[PDB]
């Protein structure tokens, strides 16, 4: 069992096809090593893909006549508290055909129980007056709302100066899906409901990047961290091995490049490859293709400016005067340095770089520099030939997974 | 609520944590599954007002109870409805349901004079289970059981790419290539989202899970019905033979029986539970034949008159009595 | 299936305006096209010829844009632009408009001068449209409980490519080609001499007034009707 | 199907980016590759076996390493060569010879920092040549060369304004950029800020670069999962987005300490996007061998960054995806419901609220006007939408308490309206009739704000229908883009209730369903009133008004 | 520092814009919407200019925590497919005018 | 602040495809009245001010709702990608990388012209007609925009333009749009400025096909 959070690894002697075609099972012609790289799993938490993508810092941690009194709102409406009895449930929820009313006529028609607002807004709540019979007072009527998700009744109170009066309302808080299109939130009048947002008037560690990749036998992106606990930094070595009227080179910019209308391109190209060539090129540029780089430098008034042009000279734009380039970028491409640690290979955990340096720890090289490198900490597991390798390559697993 | 977290817990908390359990919980749990009483319509209505359910004190001391062989118990009262249509009026009585018998903090009962306690039970789990099955020549058939609260064994055997037994007994063999609908479910609407589908080219007595089952049905097969649903879903069986063909291509590891993972434990609150529900579903057959024999004679009776002591006092007095888990105290 | 109405005046009657071999391609070509192409996709369809105008509106499909709506609204828009046109053009409008654009757009001089910067702005191919709002919306709470004679009032309406204020129920007075087709040929890109000769050489108010007296008349009937 | 061990491999560098990588070995875990193949315990056969054997005493290495001519630490480093095929090697061939312009960058001046206007519209002409056509057959015309080539000899009156107002802007900023360095970087790290004792006077500051100009630089720091970052002599390393296995190849030739010549593609803000300065290599090409693309560059996620909706908006990416509603926006019903109303009827409910009680008994009211009348103590602790409990005999309900300050009450023309109205029954008792007003002056003010908010969803709704067609014609999205993605895109396990996946009707509702359970008591609530009775008829509410007032 | 929520959510803010441009915009012909302290949820599914007469209008961009305070006589011009609410502490009025693409 | 760039032939080189009087006017006042008006509104805006062109349309754009800027924004870079899209002596058949790419996409060039023809054709009302390579995709595509809309508002790279404005045909073709269209396609369409737009193309979509090593 993986005694580590990461991500399956072989370079080698694994078969790339699984053993049968639906399966994340590998079988080894060879003996070879599975390395884990360790990394960070929040797989405890939601991940915005919109917001939570590939190598993002993460600098915080993941979430997780009383009649005018009455009014007819949107999926909701309040009447007074003492003829229209109100009925309710033990906690009061309203399914389906249920009474909150009847009004018992004595006589055996209907008085209005709304201030009859002007505008009928699109209701999803409708209200039926069904009369009942009660003999097969006889024809007591009542009050039935009905919709087409649940109505909870509870009480409010208006207090002013002292005096109070008792006000019951009846909402239609739903699932909280249907609150598409901000208009259609009774949350308007849900503040007055269990809710504690701020007016904006009176109210007054974790780190780690993002590892995501997308595994399309998923078809979701799988998420990974990498922090300090899994990546370290090995000790600085000397592992980095080089093979007029001007000022000395210096690292900087050389000014915009401007886009040359034989090669019709607003940014201009300025460079092809050995794929390009032999797939872009008209014809016509190949007086112009140039092993070696030829700078030229035109000034406001559009003279055409260049110095010596046999040499690599250039002009420094902050300092406004010719230097030297430093090393002609010939096209034949020539090795300057020549680093002992290359980028991306793993090693054991005793390999050392030299006498005087320590051994490195396990791991892949994540980041290569001048002196020191950063390695990202992985733990190989030796397995047989015969053996089956449980996940596709790149799979992410957990503590305790086989 | 740090009880065994620093000191050494009780050894009768198990005992004592159930019972109280049972009076907080399992009273209103079984009472609330107590239905209506009417015959089809007629000047009768019969109900109970569960949340008015009150508990009394035992007259008698548990010296006095041991002394006098009796049954150290509570008296059960619910507030009972009554309608007679063609008067139309409600008559309205607190009835005495019964004793439901109360343990002392040892862990003890005493049932007609005579300490007793009520040992603890441990069944296996409800939910999927796959195990390998082997035949008289050799099959090495994965079978995936389904085990429900009333010990239902739904097994789901795969003989390859041939049907997939489903056998409710042993001679329900059944397969499912046309028990797609079955139940209520449908055709090949989403047999074919999952997987392949070339393979396919009772209402209660075993239906539902539990609280505990879906739990596990939703832990092994990923699933994201919500835990409030109890009753089985054709997505769960669905996703029974989803999982049961990875194990054919090694993914995936055969269930351990013998894992207490997948024991369960019942303790008193579960049997006194359980024995509350058999003396109310006694208790509904009481009124239904009181009422019968209240229409037959044509007299008006109080809420009280349809009931009696009988189902809920007999039913625990057979269990302390019979049960082989109530032992007598050593 | 519509024929094709000629405009009701010699193709030879603004010669010292927009010409007529202009005229010769944006009328017999330009709408030739447009009502030739609706007999080849309303040969055997469910209305084959109900009416031109709802033929628009029911090609319209609420947005979703069946193929033959293009060609059904060019017909109609540019059988609408022609009447829109007379020989004399200029002018003021004649009372009835009077007491409209002046409560509605400030007064004439203002209300030339807007209509001409809306059609100078509309970018691209398209129409600029004069139209009367007399909407009726077919959704819920759409009727006024206290209508008012302000309410519906005169709009200038923009609108690109080939879609006429008849899908939004407005009632449209005039218009004004601003498809390039229109006006590119003989005064070169010059747009806003285009839309300038149209309102002070071309414009035709008595049409756009008859075209007016219909619009509160489908008006007059809708608040009495119910 | 299947695939064979020339695809899957294919699909696992492609898709699962695979790639070969090194592993130097242990001589002991060299060794137990070596001899595991041979089998469990038998006698090692195959040289390479014996040779690891032989390798796990470091004395017999010594001997190898002396044998062979070596100071036993280029042995060490030999072992970390890269094994396998090299890549053929790069020719970059230059498309023809860069002509450079002393262009100042357009997006000067920074955010704020207001420089002289006149100088700023001098210095933008020189954007304006970008557009002068330019042949290579015409470039050797005029050329100068030598003394005559000297930079006496240049106008560049136009960027040099812009080096007097860059030289101004860094003395007045080069302290509090590096103390925003401190206060939002903790660790420094490739494409950051440099700063402390690592900053040299002369680095050119992030206003200074400009998209699309070239720079010369050596390469500092290589990562595998965010490319090699390029030092241009700023204070912010450049970075060449060169994500996962593509490093294979290009390692051999994109190595730290190389000069290279880069192009500036686009520049950032740092705070927001921790690689401000995208780059790309001109010299040597790797165009070609760059196969792994970020969608979106890496951002930050600062201290406060609460709002997801604000964090995509600040940077290029999407909206956060929802399940479509599937109902058109413009068929929906209008809106009426003017929220300032529901705050206004607690007003209304307030000054009948005084009314009726000051119309009860003559209390102490008439001490003090009632526009006089001041409110009472503690309404200050009075939260205002305070929650509270209560419970009915019956039934245990929530309860809300509303406060209402008596400052906002017209008390002056409510009473009037109230006396007014109440002299104006008593004529139904002169004829003994009963008189239910119509509405009261509060209930039309609401009329009106409702008016108000239905008219401003009337003119939207027709402006909405204008917008739709014009976006048809020219196929501009109707909604959001990005937001509102189609169904199944959110996983693939959602429980559907009314899909029969999820149904659980299978022979009738069961007993123990707590839609049942919790059915069966409003029929026994709504039958504990009327019980076996009998609906003579029924309609909708809003006809029950209409037959009585029509009475 | 963070981005104001003025230009990240595109929202067009003219404070104390001169009559000229009251006049050509036809603002005495626009709709008035006037309202006192409340909540206006919204989402602006076309264009929406805004211009403030009096008052002033807190919006907060709905999952936001901070708000965007607009004094009287500014001029708002409220984008398409912004979700927000409209907060409101004193009497305020609104004259505003929806435009569709390219309406004006 | 962007200059009128002159296209990369004299107005008169077009003959006798193109009259250099319709040139006059379409670059002449068109693409240069797109330019003055995009240089006014730069003028106000600091912020539209100091993106590139490829970053101002795509901002402009504000992902479907264009801001009044975008309008001059697009037409210039699309008037700008007009010309250099056509040359004097054009047309012909367009050979390496960019015949493989259509031949690889569109299965042949006359399937890839009858698309393009068709496409076109189908565009109503003013527009463009696009010959672009798809990112995420990595293959080309035809695509229709109307007005000034172009591939860039979706990050796609334009490699081929094509003007049906009614001001780029009216006063050679007229009606005759599809001759129009056809004479494009035959003497007109620069396919050696297309490889040129392919070779900046490659650069971020790298078309290419990588090397797995066998180990
Ligand atoms: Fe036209
Ligand atoms: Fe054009």
């Amino acid at each position: 069992y993986s005694d580590s959070e990461g991500e399956m690894h072989w370079s080698t002697d694994v078969s790339h096809a699984p053993e049968f075609t639906y399966s994340n099972v590998h079988l080894l012609p060879k003996t070879s090593h599975l390395w884990i790289l360790s990394g960070g799993s929040c797989g405890s938490s939601l991940i915005l893909f919109s917001i939570h993508k590939d190598q993002d810092q993460m600098n915080i941690p993941f979430l997780s006549n009383s009649d005018l009194l009455a009014k007819r709102r949107r999926n909701r409406f309040l009447i007074p508290f003492q003829g229209i009895s109100v009925e309710i449930p033990i906690n009061g929820i309203f399914r389906r055909n249920s009474i909150f009313a009847f009004f018992d006529d004595p006589r055996y028609n209907l008085a209005t129980l709304f201030p009859k607002d002007l505008f009928r807004e699109k209701d999803n709540i409708q209200l039926r007056v069904f009369n009942y019979i009660l003999y097969g007072q006889l024809v007591r009527t009542c009050l039935v709302l009905n919709w087409d998700e649940e109505v909870r009744a509870f009480f409010v109170e208006v207090n002013t100066k002292g005096l109070i009066r008792d006000f019951i309302r009846i909402g239609l808080v739903k699932s909280h899906i249907s609150y598409i299109r901000k208009r259609n939130n009774p949350p308007d009048s849900g503040l007055i409901s269990a809710d504690s947002m701020n007016p904006f008037y009176s109210i007054s560690q974790n780190h780690g990047t993002i590892r995501m990749f997308l595994n399309r036998n998923k078809e979701s992106q799988s998420l990974l961290i990498l922090s300090s606990s899994n990546c370290f930094r090995i000790g600085p070595f000397n592992h980095v091995k080089y093979h007029l009227i001007t000022i000395k080179n210096s690292s900087g910019p050389l000014g915009t490049a401007i886009q040359i209308s034989n090669f019709y391109s607003f940014l201009p190209l300025l460079t092809y490859n050995q794929i390009s060539v032999i797939k872009y090129l008209q014809l016509d540029n190949f007086k112009y293709i140039f092993q070696v780089i030829h700078s030229y430098l035109i000034d406001e008034n559009g003279r055409i400016f260049n110095l010596d042009p046999y040499s690599n000279l250039v002009l420094n734009p902050f300092k406004l005067n010719w230097y030297f380039l430093h090393q002609n970028y010939n096209n034949n491409y020539c090795e300057e340095t020549s680093t002992i640690i290359s980028l991306g290979q793993f090693f054991c955990e005793n390999v050392c770089i030299a006498k005087k340096e320590p051994y490195l720890k396990s791991g892949q090289v994540l980041i290569v520099q001048r002196d020191s490198v950063v390695i990202r900490s992985a733990k190989p597991y030796l397995a047989t030939p015969g053996a089956k390798v449980h996940g596709h390559y790149r799979e992410i697993l957990y503590e305790g997974d086989t | 609520g740090k009880e065994g977290t620093s000191t050494i817990p009780g050894f009768n908390q198990i005992q004592f944590e159930g019972f109280y359990r049972f009076i907080d919980q399992g009273l209103i749990e079984e009472l609330s599954k107590f239905p209506k009483i009417e015959d089809i319509d007629h000047e009768i209505e019969f109900q109970l007002f569960v949340e008015t359910y009150q508990l009394v004190e035992p007259l008698i001391k548990e010296r006095d109870a041991v002394y006098e062989s009796l049954t150290y118990s509570s008296e059960l009262y619910v507030s009972a409805g009554l309608i007679w249509k063609t008067n139309r009026n409600m008559q309205e009585q607190r009835i005495f349901i019964g004793n439901i018998p109360l343990m002392n903090s040892l862990g003890t009962f005493i049932v007609n004079g005579i300490y007793r306690v009520v040992i603890n039970q441990i069944l296996q789990s409800p939910g999927i289970y796959y195990q390998s099955e082997l035949d008289h020549n050799g099959i090495s058939v994965y079978t995936g059981t389904i085990i429900s609260d009333w010990g239902g064994r739904l097994e789901l055997e795969i003989d390859k790419k041939a049907r997939i037994w489903a056998r409710v007994s042993r001679k329900q063999k059944i397969s499912i290539l046309v028990l797609s609908s079955a139940m209520g479910s449908n055709l090949r609407e989403i047999l074919e989202n999952v997987c392949y589908p070339e393979i396919f080219l009772f209402f209660h007595q075993r239906c539902e899970l539990g609280r505990i089952g879906r739990r596990n049905i939703n832990w092994r097969l990923n699933l994201n019905i919500p835990q409030n649903n109890i009753f089985l879903l054709p997505r769960d069986i669905l996703a029974a033979a989803d999982h049961l063909i990875g194990m054919k291509f090694g993914m995936g590891t055969l269930d351990d029986m013998n894992h207490l993972k997948n024991k369960r434990i019942r303790s008193v609150a579960d049997l006194l539970q359980d024995q509350l529900g058999l003396a109310l579903a006694r208790l509904e057959n009481v009124v239904k034949g009181t009422i019968g024999g209240a229409i037959r004679h044509k007299l008006i009776p109080t809420p009280q008159n349809l009931v009696t002591s009988t189902p809920l006092t007999t039913t625990y007095e057979s269990f302390f009595g019979l049960h082989p888990l109530s032992q007598v105290l050593d | 299936g519509f024929e094709l109405k000629p405009p009701p005046y010699p193709l030879d009657a603004l010669e010292p305006h927009m010409s007529r071999e202009t005229l010769d391609y944006h009328w017999g070509k330009h709408h030739k096209t447009y009502v030739e192409n609706l007999n080849k996709q309303i040969v055997g369809t469910d209305l084959d010829g109900l009416s031109l105008e709802e033929v628009v509106l029911l090609s319209y499909n609420r947005g979703n844009m069946l193929p033959a709506f293009n060609n059904a609204a060019q017909a109609w828009n540019h059988e609408f632009f022609w009447e829109s046109i007379q020989p004399g053009g200029g002018g003021k409008p004649s009372g009835d408009l009077l007491r409209l654009i002046e409560r509605d757009f400030g007064s004439f001089s203002d209300f030339v001068e807007r209509f001409k910067a809306a059609a100078a702005s509309n970018f691209g191919s398209g129409w600029t449209w004069l139209a009367y709002k007399a909407n009726r919306l077919d959704v819920a709470n759409a009727v006024n409980p206290l209508p008012k004679e302000e309410d519906k009032k005169l709009v200038i309406v923009k609108t690109p490519n080939a879609v006429n204020p008849l899908v939004w129920d407005y009632s449209p007075l005039l218009t004004i080609d601003t498809w390039e087709h229109a006006y590119y040929l003989d005064f070169e890109n010059r747009r806003i001499e285009y839309i300038n000769t149209f309102m002070e050489k071309l414009v035709s108010w008595e049409t756009v007034s008859t075209r007016l007296e219909s619009a509160m008349a489908r008006a007059a009937q809708r608040e009495q009707e119910g | 199907d299947k695939d064979t061990e020339d695809e899957a491999r294919r699909r696992n560098w492609i898709e699962r980016g695979w790639a070969p990588w090194e592993e130097i070995l242990t001589p002991e875990a060299d060794f137990a590759r070596k001899s595991l193949n041979e089998g469990e315990e038998v006698p090692l056969q195959s040289p390479e076996a014996i040779e690891a054997f032989k390798m796990l005493r470091p004395s017999y290495r010594k001997k190898k390493i002396k044998e062979m001519g070596i100071t036993e630490d280029e042995w060490y480093a030999k072992q970390f060569e890269i094994r396998g095929d090299k890549p053929p090697p790069l020719d970059t061939s230059w498309a023809g010879p860069l002509v450079v312009r002393q262009i100042p960058p357009r997006d000067w001046p920074p955010k704020g920092w207001e420089v002289d206007r006149k100088e700023l519209e001098f210095i933008r002409e020189a954007h304006k040549l970008m557009a002068e056509r330019v042949w290579l057959e015409d470039l050797d015309k005029d050329l100068k060369v030598g003394e005559d080539a000297t930079v006496d000899k240049m106008c560049l009156e136009r960027f040099k304004v812009f080096l007097k107002q860059y030289n101004e802007w860094v003395e007045a900023n080069k302290d509090r950029l590096e103390e925003d360095s401190y206060k939002y970087d903790q660790d420094f790290y490739p494409g950051r800020r440099i700063r402390g004792k690592d900053y040299k006077e002369g680095m050119y500051e992030l206003p200074f670069y400009y998209p699309g100009m070239i720079c010369e630089g050596t390469v500092t720091t290589l990562h595998l999962y965010q490319g090699a970052f390029v030092d241009i002599g700023g204070v912010h390393e450049g970075w060449v987005p060169i994500k996962g296995n593509d490093w294979f190849w290009i390692r051999h030739f994109i190595r730290v300490g190389m000069h290279v010549i880069v192009e500036i593609t686009a520049k950032r803000d740092p705070y927001r996007f921790r690689f401000p300065l995208e780059l790309r290599f001109v010299h040597p090409n790797i165009d070609h061998m760059i196969f792994n693309k970020f969608d979106f560059p890496p951002i930050f996620h600062r201290d406060g960054d609460t709002n997801p909706d604000e964090i995509r908006r600040d940077c290029g990416r999407p909206p956060e995806p929802r399940k479509d509603p599937g109902s058109k926006p413009e068929e929906e019903g209008l809106l009426s419901d003017h929220p300032y109303v529901d705050k206004l009827w607690q007003l209304h409910v307030a000054e009948q609220m005084i009314l009726d009680d000051y119309e009860a008994n003559p209390e102490k009211y008439k001490g003090k006007k009632l526009s006089e009348l001041s409110d009472d103590e503690g309404f200050d602790e009075r939260k205002e939408i305070e929650h509270g409990e209560a419970y009915y005999k019956k039934t245990k309900l929530p309860k809300v308490i509303l406060k209402t300050s008596v400052k906002e009450l017209d008390l002056e023309a409510a009473l009037i309206e109230r006396k007014y109205h109440n002299k104006l029954m008593m004529e139904a008792k002169a004829r003994g009739e009963g008189y239910k007003i119509e509405k009261l002056r509060r209930n039309i003010e609401m009329d009106e704000y409702d008016s108000l908010h239905w008219r401003r969803s009337l003119e939207e709704r027709e402006a909405l229908l204008r917008d739709i067609s014009s976006r048809q014609a020219l196929g501009l999205p109707l909604e959001e883009p990005g937001r509102y993605k189609p169904g199944s895109f959110f996983g693939k396990d959602q429980y559907d209730p009314t899909s029969a996946l999820y149904q659980y009707d299978y022979w009738g509702e069961p007993k123990n369903s707590e839609i049942s359970k919790q059915e069966r008591m409003k029929d026994a609530h709504n039958k504990s009133i009327v019980g076996k009775g009998n609906v003579w008829y029924d309609m909708s509410y809003d006809d029950a008004i209409k037959q009585t007032i029509e009475r | 520092m963070q981005t104001p929520l003025e230009e990240l959510y595109n929202v067009k803010v003219e404070r104390k814009v001169s009559q000229r441009r009251l006049d050509e915009l036809g603002v005495s012909r626009w709709s008035v919407w006037k309202t006192g302290k409340c909540k206006l949820p919204w989402d602006w599914q076309v264009d929406q200019l805004v211009y403030i007469e009096e008052g002033e209008v807190r919006v907060v961009p709905e999952g936001s925590k901070r708000f965007m305070q607009f004094l009287a006589g500014d001029l708002v011009r409220y984008p398409k497919w912004l979700e927000a609410d409209l907060f409101f502490n004193a009497p305020y009025s609104e004259r505003y005018c929806f435009k569709a693409y390219a309406d004006d | 602040y962007y200059g009128l760039k002159t296209p990369p032939y004299p107005l008169d080189a077009l003959e006798p495809y193109m009259s250099r009087r319709t040139l006059e006017v379409h670059w002449g006042k068109h693409h240069r009245g797109y330019i003055d008006n995009l240089n006014k509104q730069l003028g106000k805006d600091d912020k539209l001010y100091g993106y590139t062109m490829e970053e101002l349309i795509k901002a402009t754009y504000n992902n479907g709702n264009p801001l009044p800027e975008f309008n001059n924004a697009a037409q210039v870079y699309n008037h700008d990608f007009f010309w250099e899209s056509m040359q004097p002596g054009g047309g012909d058949m367009p050979q390496k990388g960019v015949l493989e790419q259509i031949e690889k996409d569109f299965g042949s060039f006359t399937n890839f012209r009858e698309k393009f023809t068709n496409a076109a054709l189908t565009q109503f009302g003013s527009g463009w007609v696009w010959l672009v390579l798809k990112r995420e995709e990595r293959r080309l595509e035809v695509v229709k925009t109307s007005n000034a809309i172009n591939p860039l508002v979706w990050d796609d790279i334009p490699i081929i333009s094509l003007d049906v404005w009614e001001h780029s045909y009216y006063l050679d073709y007229k009606n005759e749009r599809g001759k129009y269209i056809n004479t494009f396609l035959n003497h007109l369409v620069s396919w050696n400025a297309a490889m040129s737009r392919m070779a900046r193309a490659e650069a971020f979509v790298n078309l290419g096909e990588p090397n797995i090593p066998i180990a």
